[PDB]
DNA sequence: TTGT
DNA sequence: ACAACTGCGATTAC
């Protein structure tokens, strides 16, 4: 709070979803004493904040939604991309869909689509569609948008959500037995980009098989929430995590706004603060 | 099925699968030079994070490996006994 | 003005109201008195209904539990416990307490005025509202009653859940409309309503069938039923020279109909074929906008109806001109009938009037009609012939792959979507309709992915699609100079829903809509020809 | 920088 | 892109 010094609520530092500051101490002025004989309330009806000791603050997490799905830093911009790895789409594409507005025309492929784009990369939105979201109920033409050309985080999501890993490996599998025929024959060149695309479908395979049977899906890295780190950890002497924390917080709740203002708003405007939240989650995670 | 190219195994282990398997199994030895070795270990918090921490974290993370205990440093983060000396059961 | 000679003691006592035990009298006011709870208000005397899903006891509890004053049963009813007056009175006859719950004065104007019954087996409401709009044309004013809606007289229909109202209701409503404004009180029911008691408690002037078949053959357990009951109910209240048996000499249902009730009602043919019924059509202008006809009868009129349909329209035009040359004699008075039966009504509604390809929306939520319309739309239809439906979330899924099956046999090019997903997956019943024809979801899918999308072996090419709109805008995109579009999901229905969601947005404007933007999506370039739409780059 |  | 001794203590500047 401004000149004094108390936990804003529903803030970086608030009471009511991590805990009290004081131990035994609550933000709504009443002291109680937890595990007394006399029964009492956990919590204060008028406060959130719970009567416990200030411990947990130190091991309590958060988390911000976010409006639009950001991607992790770690597994796209490493030299070694595992989203690229998964889908065998080159990494400036993706690089170039997640951060320089483009479009990629089929996400799912799991479901009918009337369109026959069938791109990897659209370079730019000038394909005929005012004349088709005026001919189609526009309540329709949002409904099926998502199967349709999608941008910026919506298709690594899709993509990565309806996929087949044994279709995968199967077709990594063929296309290593196809290669390696003749290509140790040919110029070193030539052998360097077969070796190399070798590797990658071996590794693609090792992927797939690994993600088979470890409980865990592909579709969490793309990040659709993002967890806050506990108070304590991040004491404000003001720290950049925080600092950080609250440019995110600030350029999703902008982007929030400016999604439930209207339907009607600019693309270009919504594009460019999802292009700086997501700048924002990479700057904060690494 | 059993191995992919470009895998490190090891020597032992590679020689028991020849043995056994009548599938053509093609290996060559490598030396590993000691940083190379600590990178390629069994636990994944012990020798992988003393270089490159991220690079190995989200591997072990994206792939979900299992980590069992048995080393010195890896107790040490725990903060546990370690399985040496006194710390030694017999 | 809701009804009349209901809220007095003496009223009920007249009607020959015996329930042989009564408490006190029927002091308590009531306009209307109705056998069903659900007619019947608060304060007001309920007559036990008989029925077979509802018994006399039933009907009782349900009407002490609504607040009705008095409640028949055939054992002790506390209807006074919950209930606004103390008197009551439990009649131990079910039907005769559901003929005494219709008032008597209510019950003789709606007799008195004029009653034409239609009780068909196939295209019923196509001549009831021709025979309502010949009736209004002579000069007195009346109303037919439908399954879509009960309206008893006028040409207004009040909202009704079930296809029959109630009986004691109707009859009120019909008094309360003869009474001011309405001059004539025509009860019309179909063969399920008159056999189950609806019309059946009603003098009716004219109990003409316009298609004696096998009806209610499942419920009723015998055949002929529905024909046998109506006879009943036409010999109960008939007399000299007015009741009309215009029915087609084809079916033998309609003449053993005929043969029975008094023999001194006018009986009369309307087969088209049959040369003792003297109709015919006589002329050669079927046509999916007008079907005019030359009819040459020595009692029918001259000039015919223009029907949508080949023979059932025409069938229904020529069961109506009867009944317009009854009233009659002169062929002028049935102009008014010919375009109220032009008017693209409801049912199988009529080609839009834009400047477009035929489309047409019909209600085949059977096999069997889905298979009649596409028989129907193959006669007149010149080229391609595309068809939408879908089947219904939990509905019997048997009906399922036979479905897909006929529709790819007739139609060139289908488009299937689901219709009505009633708490089940879309892509989950598509493919058990695809599974019909032999195709899976994985393959269509596959085969999606790749261009190709392969023609049926028979040389007919099947699409799918989960949305509903756009595989309607896609099938009214996708269109010829003579090729015709047919929409078989909802031809008298605009309610979509969607699991819990209940969205309206279903209509014959989004389909309008579609013909009327398709310039644009031309002119821009996009290709129609096959699911997989060309766009420029 | 120095080399990896 | 990555890493290049181990710790300790003092000051001033934020």
């Amino acid at each position: 709070h401004y000149k004094t010094n108390k936990p804003e609520k529903d803030g970086l530092f608030c009471e009511r979803i991590f805990g009290p500051i004081k131990s035994g101490i609550c933000a709504c002025g009443n002291y109680r004493v937890i595990g007394d004989e006399k029964e009492d309330p956990k919590f204060c009806e008028q406060c959130g904040v719970e009567f416990v000791d200030s411990r947990i603050r130190r091991y309590q997490m958060g988390y911000i939604k976010l409006a639009c799905p950001v991607t992790h830093v770690w597994y796209l911009k490493r030299l070694p991309s595992y989203i690229a790895n998964l889908l065998d789409k080159p990494l400036k594409e993706l690089e170039g869909l997640v951060y320089c507005d483009f479009s990629f025309a089929r996400p799912i492929t799991k479901k009918p689509t009337f369109l026959r784009l069938r791109g990897l990369f659209e370079y730019e939105i000038q394909s005929w569609k005012y004349s088709i979201p005026l001919f189609f109920t526009t309540q329709g033409f949002d409904t099926f948008r998502n199967r349709e050309i999608s941008t910026g985080a919506g298709a690594i999501r899709e993509q990565l959500a309806d996929l087949d890993l044994r279709i995968i490996i199967e077709n990594s599998l063929v296309e290593w037995e196809e290669l390696g025929e003749e290509g140790h024959t040919g110029n070193e060149w030539e052998d360097r980009k077969v070796g190399r695309r070798k590797d990658f479908l071996v590794r693609r395979v090792e992927l797939a098989k690994h993600f088979i049977r470890t409980n865990i899906e592909p579709e969490w890295m793309v990040l659709c929430l993002l967890p806050v780190l506990p108070p304590e950890l991040r004491p404000i002497m003001s720290s950049d995590i925080n600092e950080l924390y609250r440019r995110v917080i600030y350029r999703n709740n902008t982007l929030t706004d400016l999604l439930t203002t209207s339907r009607s708003t600019p693309g270009e405007l919504v594009m460019c603060q999802e292009k700086l939240v997501q700048e924002a989650v990479d700057t904060l995670l690494d | 099925n059993v191995f992919s190219p470009g895998e490190l195994i090891g020597l032992l282990r590679a020689e028991r699968m020849g043995r056994a398997l009548e599938e053509a199994i093609c290996y060559r030895v490598v030396l590993l030079g000691i940083t190379r070795a600590s990178l390629n270990t069994q636990s994944f918090i012990s020798e992988a994070s003393f270089q490159e921490t991220a690079r190995v974290l989200a591997k072990a993370a994206l792939r979900g490996r299992i980590d069992w205990l048995k080393g010195l440093k890896e107790n040490v983060v725990l903060g546990g006994v370690i399985p040496v000396g006194t710390g030694f059961k017999g | 003005e809701p009804k009349f000679r209901m809220s007095l003691a003496e009223l009920l006592d007249e009607s020959r109201v015996v329930p042989l035990s009564v408490y006190g009298d029927l002091e308590v006011g009531i306009s209307g008195v109705q056998h069903d709870s659900r007619l019947v208000e608060s304060g007001d005397l309920f007559v036990c209904c008989v029925g077979r899903k509802t018994d006399g006891h039933l009907y009782l509890s349900e009407a002490d539990k609504r607040g009705a004053v008095a409640v028949v049963a055939s054992k002790e009813i506390d209807i006074e416990e919950t209930l606004g007056c103390k008197a009551l009175v439990i009649v131990e006859d079910t039907n005769a307490v559901l003929a005494v719950l219709a008032a008597s004065f209510y019950r003789h104007p709606s007799k008195s005025m004029t009653l034409i019954g239609i009780t068909g087996t196939n295209g019923k409401t196509t001549t009831s509202y021709l025979i309502k709009a010949m009736y209004e044309a002579m000069g007195l004013r009346t109303g037919m009653l439908s399954t879509v809606g009960y309206y008893i007289y006028g040409d207004n229909k009040l909202e009704s859940p079930h296809t029959t109202p109630d009986a004691v209701l109707v009859q009120k409503l019909m008094a309360k409309m003869v009474h001011n404004g309405t001059e004539a009180l025509v009860m019309e029911a179909s063969s399920h309503g008159l056999a189950l008691g609806r019309c059946d408690k009603v003098d009716f002037d004219i109990a003409v069938f316009t298609n004696l078949t096998r009806d209610h053959l499942d419920f009723h357990g015998t055949e002929e039923e529905y024909r046998d009951a109506k006879a009943k109910l036409f010999a109960r209240m008939v007399d000299p020279a007015r009741h009309r048996k215009i029915v087609n000499i084809d079916d033998p249902n309609a003449a053993f109909f005929l043969a029975q009730g008094n023999p001194d009602v006018p009986i009369v043919t309307f087969a088209m074929e049959n040369k003792s019924a003297d109709v015919h059509p006589l002329k050669f202008q079927l046509s999916l906008f007008e079907t005019q006809v030359l009819v040459n009868t020595p009692q029918g009129i001259l000039e015919i109806s223009s029907g949508l349909l080949g023979r059932h329209n025409i069938y229904n035009i020529l069961a109506a001109v009867a009944v317009g040359i009854a009233v009659g004699a002169p062929l002028e008075d049935i102009v008014k009938g010919i375009e109220e039966v032009d008017a693209v009504p409801g049912r199988c509604e009529l080609i839009d009037e834009e400047q477009a390809f035929g489309v047409i929306v019909d209600y085949a939520h059977t096999p069997d009609a889905l298979s009649r319309l596409l028989d129907y739309v193959r006669e007149l239809g010149p080229r391609r012939v595309i068809t939408v439906f879908g089947c219904a979330g939990e509905s019997d899924r048997g009906k399922r792959p036979i479905m897909a099956k006929i529709a790819t046999d007739k139609s060139d090019v289908t488009i299937l979507t689901s219709d009505n997903p009633k708490t089940e997956d879309p892509l989950d019943i598509l493919d058990d309709m695809l599974a019909g024809v032999g195709w899976s979801m994985q393959d269509y899918l596959k085969h999606g992915e790749n261009d190709y999308y392969p023609p049926l072996p028979n040389g007919h090419r099947l699409f799918l699609h989960d949305i509903r709109r756009v595989a309607v805008r896609c099938a009214v995109a996708m269109g010829e100079e003579g090729d015709i579009v047919v929409v078989a999901g909802k031809g008298h229905e605009t309610y979509q829903i969607e699991g819990d969601k209940k969205e309206f947005f279903d209509d014959r404007e989004e389909c309008r809509e579609a013909l009327q933007y398709v310039d644009e999506l031309h002119q821009a370039g996009i290709d129609t020809s096959e699911f997989p739409w060309r766009l420029p780059e």
